[PDB]
């Protein structure tokens, strides 16, 4: 189509953007996988309580 | 109005797609500085709390 | 600051360009003084200013 | 505390808005100072029509 | 929006609206805030004059780079003159 | 404060560049007079030789 | 239009502030509201029976 | 960098949660070293029989 | 269930960050996207005409 064609392009671009993002992610995951703050928050709670209880 | 009103929303999704893909690449590469600079600053605050 | 950043480098041009024209105009005169005789000295104010161009 | 944090976030947003607001204010000042794709579209419609009827 | 939720928002609005009218009273009465507020307000006046100075220094800086170019131009004419001749 | 520092700091670099500029043109315009004699002295020479 | 968001956000905060405070106290045996009121409704409940 | 600011806010919430989570964890521990529920059901059986009688 | 909120909030930030930056530049004559692309579509529009 005409604008339909334009839209076909837009959709194509988005799909690229997605696989772009998808790769960036894939790589980051690869970087981390090569050698094997979350629990730190949980720990920082147990003490800030024990101060207050004592 | 109802024309651009749609596109405006669409546009923002683009601008976002543009901007963040750019930087996230850089961040992946070790540039862009925001990503090693700010987590520092909040980690240093968190330290200061402790 | 963005009215500034170019004027700041378009000076270095005009500077580092004039500093090239005069260095060349100077060596013809030190080739043509050598080839035949004569003399002179830059005399203070002149060599002072030469510090700027070096 | 979190309330305080939020008070900050709100404060920031308010800045961002008056930031944007200024940028706009300036563009508007520029435009009103010195001295049209809009009508150009209608005309490009006027001809595309005026033509292909003929 | 439920009758329940609509109530909450009525409440938060009354609560919030106080807190604002609160900070308005604090900042316009309590002295320690009122200084830091004038210290900012004064330092705006200076950082405003610092702009006017930066304005002239720019429209000066330009006008020398203009002359410092217009010199450099004439100085490659009188060299290409002495480069061609001798 | 940091803003009034930068806005001041910049002003300084411009005060300079107008200077480092405003005497170059004169510092150059003295080598001009020197190279202007040095040719006229070379020219007066090569016409005669003596 | 801005604060309207934050106002909601804020309340979730104020709530988080206030209730984490007291719940600690309650856990610790202070704050009094938590041993005082259940008494008063238990005593009403008794009075009913 | 509001994104940074938000990163903080999210960090805070996450704390608040593990704060609450602990308080809870303790209360649960408390009860384990050691009810009005069935009392309500019983208080209905009586109110019913009297009103039946 | 936490981040799900913030993620949305964050995007509104990232947007606020990115666009305020560039719009200033655009206002100032930098950033290049703003004199480069309207050219390219104006030139397409010309090529149509």
């Amino acid at each position: 189509g005409h604008m339909e064609a334009e839209v076909d392009k837009l959709e194509l671009m988005f799909q690229k953007a997605e696989s772009d993002l998808d790769y960036i992610q894939y790589r980051l995951e690869y970087e981390i996988k090569t050698n094997h703050p979350v629990t730190l928050l949980k720990e920082l709670s147990v003490i800030k309580s024990r101060y207050q209880t004592l | 109005d109802p024309i651009r009103s749609f596109c405006g929303k669409l546009r923002s999704l683009a601008s976002t797609l543009d901007c963040e893909t750019a930087r996230l690449q850089r961040a992946l590469d070790g540039e862009e500085s925001d990503f090693e600079d700010y987590p520092m600053r909040i980690l240093y605050d968190l330290h200061s709390e402790v | 600051y963005a009215r500034f950043k170019p004027v700041a480098v378009e000076q270095k041009e005009s500077k580092s360009r004039i500093c090239a024209t005069v260095k060349k105009t100077m060596n013809m005169i030190q080739k043509l003084q050598k080839q035949t005789d004569l003399e002179l000295s830059p005399l203070t104010k002149e060599e002072k200013t030469a510090a700027e161009q070096f | 505390h979190m309330e305080a944090e939020v008070d900050k976030l709100e404060l920031m947003f308010q800045k961002a808005e008056s930031d944007l607001d200024y940028i706009q204010y300036r563009l508007e000042y520029e435009i009103k100072t010195n001295h049209n794709p809009v009508t150009l579209l209608k005309e490009l419609s006027v001809i595309k029509s005026r033509y292909q009827t003929l | 929006s439920s009758d329940l939720e609509q109530l909450c928002s009525h409440v938060n609005e009354k609560i919030g609206n106080i807190k604002k009218t609160l900070s308005l009273r604090n900042c316009g009465q309590e002295p320690t805030l009122k200084t830091v507020l004038n210290k900012i307000g004064d330092e705006i006046i200076v950082i405003n004059e610092l702009l006017n100075k930066l304005e002239l220094e720019i429209q000066y800086q330009e006008q020398t780079n203009n002359s410092l170019k217009e010199l450099c131009e004439s100085l490659e004419e009188d060299y290409k003159d002495i480069e061609h001749l001798k | 404060q940091t803003l009034k520092d930068d806005i001041n700091i910049l002003l300084d670099k411009a005060r300079l560049e107008n200077q480092e500029g405003i005497d170059f043109i004169k510092a150059t315009k003295v080598l001009m007079e020197k190279n202007s004699m040095d040719i006229m002295k070379i020219r007066e020479y090569f016409q005669k030789y003596g």
